């Protein structure tokens, strides 16, 4: 309380060293000439099942989208998105797109790369795979709470083509719904119906939407998992969470001890921890060594990096400190998607002949996700404690600084959620 | 004298400081004793 | 430190805090023996069972501190390390025998009211003071208790802690643990029938066990906080590395790497 917990600004502190001025830097000569081409080939596919290959590419798209999305919020804001929802929505919407409008989508979403992966892969495979994936994730219960809505809402004056109406339903277990955004009674009945269907988890689905909207994508998700190794509640204590090199904030910190996979990445200079949830899904926590190292971490996150981390982790008994938190976001991904190159789709002149015979303008892609993280989980994991104890500080994975987290479904390698917790005291 | 400290290392490799080691600026140097050193002295009360 | 009290300012000017450079966190204690050498426990730097295997570049030392977490401007001195040296016969597999290491500062540090080296014992001083019943002093910023307090934790001090403990007879130390003890370590702490208590705890390793010489009134580091079995338990004692018994090794390392 009457004590300060200071981060040490090493560069500032050591710059005062006497020999600072004697540093010999490098001159930027006339010319040099060198380089090294790219090609981020996917040899990650070797040994990967069909659904995993599609999810690896969906993840690749997810990280690029995150890259764009983060530059539209403050570095001190928390971030939460459900990548699988975004990818399935674009797959679904593409069922009614034609020409270049359709191509931008399949290109940027990396659906083109998937079809190209194998000779036996075609656009139909994508829709078939999404049908299967959707069933497994949202139409089955494996032990966690995953409620979601992922539909299209089209103003009634623009009749929806039959083939689209039925295809969306068949391959995505979703609906292209008739709507009347200018009618408050429609909004209320709809929000109310969605609440009942999602057993009270997803509320106000259609709130605050321009009454002149012609068409919009509605993607809302609610998630809450149960830890395999629960965090005992008596271990939950207030702990300082480092916001930046100058500020700290007290937060509820959960703590536990058990055998967890973890790794130290020297390339991206960060620590990675994996926490298992009941039902075959896990949370991957990434904490950069330096707080100024978040931007570079976000900048280089790719499926290849994640696989490298996964293989490098080792199981060892350790203590874990994770702050409990709850993120609730509501984004309009249109602007972000445009920046990624998907533009025709959001221009009235874009070709959506497959959806309606009328020209429809889509300006809203609502992506609203909610996640709650607390100590709830199955149970135990022995409260050992014995003799021999060297007296140095013990091995602990302490998540007390801004971190990123990835939630994957193990069997399909599906990136369900991705987020950044810059401040666990805010949502 | 037996109460005088005898150095053991070579300042060329040990660095400076051995000759004046174990004498605290804010205590011995100021003729001040800390609040519990006396307890140590009393325990050395022989063997 | 368990059952100790707040140290006074400049009470232990040779106290060094071992820090992980990135991310920043307290790792152990250590002590200043000259303007360029620091002494600590070997297991603070190398201990496979916990995947610890630091190098010079992963660490930092903070000298002249009092507060545990505050950056004490113009009082404390933060230094990088040039090289780390662990005793070649350090045995981390069985009993942490020869649990000792030397660290050379990247640049000599200036002394002040808060920074001053402790003396290393000569044969006679060690032979006279290392005896059952004689008390030494242990200092550190480690935990205040072994057991967890519901929704609070084990407790960390805001300032340096200190506690005086009596050296214990070898036979009693031997009978207190199933671990194999060696001539390179000694144990200290109060007997259950003595009433008083105190001990080192998690985070205090590497810190010094010092004694004030009654022969020349100078402070000597007789040991290094090494290990124990739970903190402050009745019938158990903390074990410390026997510094004088390893003085020859210290001399060797300093002779071929000091300049
Ligand atoms: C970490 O400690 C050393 C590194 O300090 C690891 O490997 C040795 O590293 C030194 C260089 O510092 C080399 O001289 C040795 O040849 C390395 N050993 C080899 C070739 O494997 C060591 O593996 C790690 N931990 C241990 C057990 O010391
Ligand atoms: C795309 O993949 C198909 C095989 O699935 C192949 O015929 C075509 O040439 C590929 N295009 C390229 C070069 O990416
Ligand atoms: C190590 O054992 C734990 C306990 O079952 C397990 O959860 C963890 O995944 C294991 N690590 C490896 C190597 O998979
Ligand atoms: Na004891």
């Amino acid at each position: 309380g009457e004590e300060d917990d200071d981060y040490l600004d090493l560069e500032k502190i050591f710059s005062e060293d006497d020999d600072y001025i004697d540093i010999v830097d490098s001159l930027s000569v006339s010319p040099t000439d060198s380089d090294v081409s790219a090609g981020n080939i996917l040899q990650l596919f070797h040994g990967k099942s069909r659904i995993q290959r599609l999810n690896i590419l969906n993840a690749k798209f997810a990280f690029n989208l995150y890259r764009v999305l983060k530059d539209q919020v403050n570095t001190f804001d928390n971030i939460f998105i459900a990548p699988v929802g975004i990818s399935t929505a674009m797959g679904m919407i593409s069922l009614g797109l034609k020409g270049e409008t359709h191509e931008q989508v399949h290109s940027i979403l990396h659906f083109k790369d998937f079809v190209n992966a194998s000779s036996k892969y075609e656009i139909t495979t994508i829709h078939n795979l999404f049908r299967k994936l959707t069933h497994r994730l949202f139409r089955r219960n494996f032990g966690y709470t995953l409620r979601s809505v992922n539909d299209l809402y089209i103003q009634k004056q623009f009749p929806i083509l039959l083939d689209f109406k039925t295809k969306v339903r068949e391959y995505y277990f979703a609906e292209a719904q008739i709507a009347d955004f200018s009618d408050p009674a429609f909004i209320s009945k709809t929000n109310n119906h969605i609440m009942k269907l999602t057993k009270g988890l997803i509320k106000d689905a259609l709130e605050n939407i321009d009454p002149a909207t012609q068409m919009m994508i509605l993607n809302c998700i609610y998630f809450k998992g149960s830890w395999v190794n629960k965090f005992p509640v008596e271990m939950t204590h207030n702990h300082n969470f480092r916001l930046n090199e100058r500020e700290v904030v007290k937060v509820s910190m959960m703590q536990t001890k058990g055998n967890f996979l973890a790794a130290n990445d020297q390339e991206l200079d960060c620590d990675i921890l994996q926490l298992e949830y009941v039902g075959g899904i896990s949370m991957l926590i990434v904490v950069p060594h330096k707080m100024s190292g978040m931007k570079t971490l976000e900048a280089q996150l790719t499926p290849r990096v994640v696989e490298r981390w996964q293989k490098s982790m080792t199981n060892r008994t350790r203590e874990v400190l994770l702050p409990k938190f709850k993120l609730e976001k509501n984004y309009n991904l249109v602007e972000s998607l445009k920046l990624m190159g998907i533009r025709m789709l959001f221009d009235k002149n874009g070709n959506m002949a497959g959806i309606s015979d009328q020209r429809i303008a889509i300006d809203l892609f609502k992506h609203q996700g909610t996640i709650t993280v607390n100590e709830e989980g199955t149970q135990a994991t022995t409260v050992t404690t014995v003799g021999f104890m060297p007296l140095s500080t013990q091995v602990r994975f302490t998540v007390d600084r801004p971190f990123l987290f990835l939630i994957y479904e193990h069997r399909t390698s599906c990136l369900l959620f991705m987020g950044r917790v810059a401040n666990p005291s805010r949502s | 004298a037996t109460s005088e400290y005898q150095t053991f290392f070579n300042p060329r490799t040990f660095g400076s400081g051995e000759a004046d080691c174990g004498l605290r600026p804010l205590f011995e140097k100021k003729s001040l004793e800390d609040k519990t050193e006396r307890e140590l002295l009393e325990s050395y009360i022989d063997g | 430190i368990v059952e100790g009290s707040d140290a006074e300012i400049g009470m232990s000017p040779w106290q060094v805090m071992l820090f992980r450079k990135s991310p920043q966190e307290l790792l152990c204690g250590a002590s200043l023996i000259s303007d360029r050498w620091v002494l600590t426990a070997a297991h603070c730097l190398l201990y496979p069972p916990w995947d610890k295997n630091f190098t010079e570049n992963d660490l930092l030392v903070r000298i002249g501190k009092h507060s545990r977490t505050r950056y004490e401007r113009n009082i404390e001195k933060i230094s990088m390390l040039e090289k780390i040296y662990i005793h070649p016969r350090y045995n981390w597999r069985e009993n942490l025998d020869r649990d000792i290491a030397l660290m050379k500062l990247k640049k000599p540090v200036a002394f002040s009211d808060y920074i001053h080296p402790v003396c290393l014992p000569d044969r006679e001083t060690a032979a006279s003071l290392l005896q059952a019943g004689y008390k030494g002093r242990v200092t550190g910023w480690g935990n205040l208790k072994e057991t967890w307090t519901a929704n609070v934790g084990k407790g960390q001090p805001s300032v340096l802690q200190v506690v005086n403990l009596p050296i214990v007879e070898r036979p009693v130390c031997k009978d207190s643990t199933r671990i194999r003890i060696t001539d390179n370590m000694f144990c200290a702490g109060y007997k259950p029938d003595e009433g008083k208590r105190g001990d080192a705890c998690e985070g205090d390793a590497g810190g010094p066990f010092v004694m004030k010489s009654p022969f020349n009134n100078r402070w000597y580091q007789m040991g290094i906080v090494s290990w124990g079995e739970g903190c402050d338990r009745d019938g158990k004692y903390g074990f410390y590395t026997h510094v004088f018994r390893l003085k020859k090794w210290i001399q060797k390392v300093i002779d071929q790497f000091g300049e």
